[PDB]
């Protein structure tokens, strides 16, 4: 892992507080997103912004701490990539909104912080050395309506998974 | 006798699914008819199981009894990927030297085109940009029943098509927002929709004038008119081109929080003395332009002097020396030095100074009093009258008295 | 001249903005130096803080601050000859957070209760991340030193607090600041001052009063003069509305008056009477005093002996020997003997136990005052005595 200096010891409480803040910021970001997306979206939320994604890393609550941390690392990597893509798409489509972009940037910063913390913990405790990460395509493009729908569904799934992780850890 | 024209045959038919238009071509058998009789060709465009939507007529004549190809195109109001379209043609010859009756010829054999599904998109068109107030029809092809459709939370009525397809006729659309309005088709368990863009043509850029700070480049700015309501990759792009020389520069819209007025850099060409600019504006809906002719010598705006000192020898009073960047070695200057007394009076005087290289300048004075709480201030102009240069930092360095 | 280690490595984080770290200067070393601050997340570093040459005081950071993530920061200074680095520390930026003061402080009074007050405020946006503890200081309308509230009460995140054991009709000012709960961190600035006011429950113990009578005007008909002092605006507990005095005796008299002023003129008979004075406020249930007016013909009834009044110092101190076993109260009067003009008298009430006191008036110098002491007994006042005394 090429650790420069040993980590702290309160990493568990740190990542718990980070997960709580992530749940809160994710709820707020989802509200802002389905409020600022458009007019036909809030009326048909159950069909447009359903929490169903064709590909998402699963999570096992009954698993061990090491497996839970590995799954959390994979999930936060995927969430960071998808959040960067969605932020780029939203900046391209609607440059007027600013609070949405600020919330997206804050969420990305907190996600990167949690990623660094969990990597530090996993490399200082179990000495995993290296992890396996799979990268995919953009999975959203060439269609404005499909972009919007996929972004809203991804944000809903992210809100659900962060509400689950807040209680899991 | 009864003169019946020969039944024409359709050579080839095609369609452009991008802009939803049809292409028809045929060759009249003029080689058989030697006379130069006038003819008329009528083309009927019938769709959705012989509905006879539109009928056109084209008046032509045989070119000296020869066979030449004629091309005819028409833009359909409904996307070609929504329903089938048939087309047939027939002719009626009218000979001036014929005595018998003349009837209409039989219709050409049927020639239809059907769009085969090659993409996953189900609503047409896709990301179309039209003028505000234009009439457009949206179609949604699918295999299941459609419940309703709505764009501006209106729930407009829907019309039926041949096979399990529906369409909506939205007349006199309204102005769209930064994002296109969603034309969704609520199915039983899914929702398919697209976006439409309604923008205005680019307004003519008014207030097009520009001066120069130095004889090296020109900065010509302007302001747009009415907002086109189009932001993103479809926004307008202004381009300034030169008439005589032909050089052109392009403005960049990278950063989103843009300024109110758009400036533009244009490097000066060696020894022209005459500038005749012509600004261009592009947009997927329209275009505008505006020209202006200025004299770069008289349209000059000097810069404020920086890093100047107030000191001289024990002789007569201070000879100032200011620094002014740029290239003015050919033209002279008219820096008016305003001297102010002890909050009592302020006399005015101006002296001419020839241009020099990119360095400081030199000037002389004449019989200034002792200290008397004197202060200095300079504002340069030019022999050609224009806006005077901005004021610099005031100094009050006094040559020793008594 | 190598610069010494820039030690003492002070650093502070601010809420809503970026952090900044400080250091020590050392000797002048007569050479230009550029301090290069460093950052380290133990996994990835960032840009180095370059201290501006015009004012190289703390730092100029560029990265956003994130909590619950440790970071190692140290100072690096180097002149034209030599290189030396400062020590390293590992701290959490969540502890050095300096919160914002609460805003929109509100104060509302309670009904029928004067000591109990209510204090409501609004917590800042940092209440969701950390636990805030409060420190409230209160003082009266005009005070130099504030009163500290025991910090053991305001030791948790709360939106409202109730103050008690307060005096009625006393305006008070409040202010509050907040910081982290565990005591680690810097205190926030003081909030805006909010005024308040208590209730007006009930007046003081008794509005003491004294009667004045003239001789027989028309064959036994005598005029009585009732006068009383104004209660100061700390015992009346509210604005004075009106005074109410009742009088009844001799099987036939029963009256009540609501005169707004202190002076009222009523003509009574020669028979005795019982006085009872109340002062009604906006609440009610006032207190009542008592006074016994004597009969027609009474003798000296134990006059006062050994009366004295003297200077030394700055106030005429009256004194007398202890009277007989039965004495109710002392109410002495005094006026100045002005030439070619009559005198108007003032008065004040004293308890039965007190035998020496100082008068409270607006006396002047180089004047002669005739102080008369009237001993009040159970069955009417006694024979008074007078004495003259200068001021200076
Ligand atoms: C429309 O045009 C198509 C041509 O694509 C016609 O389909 C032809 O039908 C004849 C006899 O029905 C066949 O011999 C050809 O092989 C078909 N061509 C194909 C499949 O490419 C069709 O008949 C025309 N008319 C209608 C109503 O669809
Ligand atoms: C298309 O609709 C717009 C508004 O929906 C119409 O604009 C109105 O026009 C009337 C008179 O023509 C005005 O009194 C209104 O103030 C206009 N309203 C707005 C919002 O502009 C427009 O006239 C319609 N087009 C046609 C051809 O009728
Ligand atoms: C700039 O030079 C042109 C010469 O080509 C002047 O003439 C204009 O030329 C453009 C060519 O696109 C025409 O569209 C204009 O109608 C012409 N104008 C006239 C008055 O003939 C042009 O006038 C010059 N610019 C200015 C500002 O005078
Ligand atoms: C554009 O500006 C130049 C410079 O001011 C003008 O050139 C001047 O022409 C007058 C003749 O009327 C001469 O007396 C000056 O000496 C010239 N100034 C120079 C050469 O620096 C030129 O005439 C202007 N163009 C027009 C069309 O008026
Ligand atoms: C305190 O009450 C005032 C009303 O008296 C309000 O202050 C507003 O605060 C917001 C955001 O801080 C500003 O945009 C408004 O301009 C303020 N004034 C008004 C009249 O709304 C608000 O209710 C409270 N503010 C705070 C900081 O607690
Ligand atoms: C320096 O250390 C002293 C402790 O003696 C104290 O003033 C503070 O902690 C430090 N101050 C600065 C400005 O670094
Ligand atoms: C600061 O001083 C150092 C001396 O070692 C020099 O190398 C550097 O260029 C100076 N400027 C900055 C911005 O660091
Ligand atoms: C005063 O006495 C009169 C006697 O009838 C009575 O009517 C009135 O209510 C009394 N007022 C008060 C304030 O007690
Ligand atoms: C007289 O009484 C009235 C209330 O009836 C009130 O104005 C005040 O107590 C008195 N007036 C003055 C001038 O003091
Ligand atoms: C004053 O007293 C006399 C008694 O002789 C009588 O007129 C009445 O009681 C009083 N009059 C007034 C106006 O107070």
């Amino acid at each position: 892992c090429a650790i420069r200096h040993p980590c702290h010891n309160n990493l568990m409480n740190q990542i718990r507080s980070q997960l709580a803040q992530l749940n809160g910021s994710a709820n707020a970001l989802f509200i802002l997103y389905y409020t600022a997306q458009g007019e036909p979206f809030p009326n048909n939320l159950d069909k447009l912004c359903g929490p169903n994604v064709t590909d998402f890393p699963p999570f096992h609550a009954n698993g061990t701490e090491k497996a839970k941390l590995v799954e959390l690392y994979r999930i936060v990597v995927y969430l960071g990539t998808s959040l960067g893509n969605i932020t780029r798409d939203q900046k391209i489509l609607n440059p007027s909104a600013l609070s949405l972009h600020s919330k997206l940037n804050a969420t990305a910063d907190i996600l990167r912080g949690l990623l660094s913390n969990v990597l530090c913990r996993l490399c200082s405790k179990y000495h995993v050395g290296h992890v396996d990460v799979t990268y995919g395509p953009d999975t959203s493009g060439k269609d404005v309506f499909q972009k919007k729908k996929l972004g809203c569904q991804l944000l809903g799934k992210y809100k659900q998974i962060i509400a689950v992780l807040a209680q899991a850890f | 006798v009864s003169l019946i024209p020969d039944t024409p045959e359709i050579l080839n038919l095609s369609a452009d699914f991008s802009t939803s238009t049809l292409y028809l071509k045929w060759n009249d058998r003029g080689s058989v008819f030697p006379h130069r009789s006038n003819v008329i060709w009528e083309i009927k465009v019938l769709r959705k199981e012989s509905m006879e939507l539109v009928k056109l007529v084209t008046h032509n004549t045989t070119l000296n009894g020869k066979d030449t190809l004629h091309h005819w195109s028409w833009a359909s109001d409904m996307p070609l990927e929504c329903a089938i379209h048939f087309v047939e043609i027939r002719c009626y010859i009218d000979n001036l030297h014929f005595s018998g009756l003349e009837e209409w010829s039989d219709w050409s054999p049927v020639k239809n085109i059907s769009w085969i599904p090659d993409s996953q998109t189900k609503v047409f068109p896709q990301d179309k940009v039209i003028l505000v107030g234009s009439d457009i029809t949206f179609c949604c092809v699918s295999q299941e029943k459609v419940l309703s459709a709505l764009i501006g939370h209106t729930n407009c009525p829907l019309i039926h098509l041949d096979g399990e397809n529906v369409a909506i006729k939205i007349r006199n659309i309204s102005v769209s927002a930064s994002s296109g309005t969603n034309v969704v088709f609520t199915t039983e368990d899914n929702i398919f929709g697209t976006v439409i863009f309604a923008g205005y043509p680019p307004d003519t850029p008014q207030q097009l004038n520009c001066e120069t700070h130095d004889l090296k480049e020109i900065i010509c700015s302007w302001n747009p008119g009415r907002v086109t309501a189009l932001v993103g990759p479809r926004a307008t792009s202004y381009t300034l081109v030169e008439s005589f020389s032909g050089k052109y520069v392009r403005l960049k819209r990278a950063e989103a929080p843009t300024n109110e007025s758009y400036q533009l850099l244009f490097q000066m060409l060696p020894n022209q003395e005459i500038y005749n600019f012509t600004l261009n504006a592009h947009n997927p809906l329209g275009r505008s332009q505006s020209t202006i002719l200025v004299n770069i010598t008289e349209k000059v705006y000097p810069h404020t002097p920086t890093s100047f000192k107030v000191k001289d020898i024990n002789s007569t009073a201070v000879k100032l020396s200011w620094h002014l960047p740029g290239n003015f070695a050919k033209i002279n200057f008219l820096c008016e030095i305003e001297i102010k007394k002890s909050n009592s009076v302020q006399e005015q005087r101006n002296v001419t100074i020839k241009g020099v290289e990119n360095s400081s300048y030199l000037v002389a004075l004449d019989k200034l009093n002792p200290y008397t709480l004197y202060t200095f201030r300079i504002r340069c102009s030019t022999e050609t009258f224009w806006k005077w240069s901005k004021w610099s930092n005031k100094k009050q360095h006094l040559t020793t008295e008594a | 001249l190598p610069p010494e280690k820039p030690k003492n490595l002070s650093c502070i984080v601010n809420e809503g903005k970026k952090m900044r770290c400080e250091w020590d200067g050392g000797r002048e070393t007569h050479l230009e130096t550029n301090f290069t601050l460093k950052s380290e997340w133990a996994t990835h570093k960032f840009a180095d803080c370059k201290a501006k040459r015009d004012t190289p005081t703390s730092c100029t950071v560029d990265y956003s601050t994130v909590y619950f993530v440790n970071i190692e920061v140290w100072v690096e200074a180097e002149n034209a000859l030599g290189k030396v680095t400062s020590d390293h520390i590992n701290f959490d930026p969540v502890y050095k957070v300096k919160p914002n003061p609460p805003h929109n402080l509100s104060v509302i009074n309670s009904e029928e209760l004067s000591s109990i007050l209510k204090l409501t405020w609004t917590n800042p946006s940092i209440k969701s991340v950390i636990i805030l503890k409060y420190n409230i200081q209160y003082r009266t309308k005009d005070a130099s030193t504030w009163s500290q509230i025991p910090p053991e009460d305001t030791a948790s995140t709360r939106s409202s607090f109730t103050v008690q054991d307060l005096k009625p009709f006393t305006e008070y000012v409040f202010r509050i600041r907040c910081m982290k709960e565990d005591g680690k961190g810097y205190w926030s600035d003081w909030s805006e001052e909010a005024s308040g006011i208590t209730y007006e429950d009930r007046p003081s113990k008794a509005p003491s009063f004294w009667y004045k009578i003239d001789p027989s005007h028309t064959q036994g008909y005598r005029t009585v003069q009732l006068v009383w002092k104004t209660l100061p605006p700390f015992e009346a507990n509210g604005k004075i509305l009106d005074y109410e005095v009742t009088l009844t005796r001799w099987k036939s008299h029963l009256q009540n008056y609501t005169v707004n002023a202190t002076k009222l003129t009523v003509n009574l008979t020669n028979d005795r009477y019982l006085a009872t004075l109340t002062v009604r406020n906006l609440v009610g249930k006032s207190d009542a005093a008592v006074l016994t007016i004597p009969a027609c013909d009474f003798q000296a009834t134990h006059p006062v002996m050994d009366l004295k009044a003297f200077p030394k110092d700055n106030m005429l101190w009256v004194e007398w020997t202890t009277p007989r076993e039965s004495v109710k109260k002392y109410i002495l009067e005094w006026c100045v003997l002005s030439d070619k003009a009559p005198c108007i008298t003032d008065w004040q009430q004293e308890d039965g136990t007190v035998h020496r006191t100082y008068l409270r008036g607006n006396l002047a110098e180089s004047k002669c005052y005739l102080i008369t002491v009237t001993p009040v007994y159970a069955d009417g006042p006694g024979s008074p005595e007078s004495i003259k005394a200068y001021l200076k």
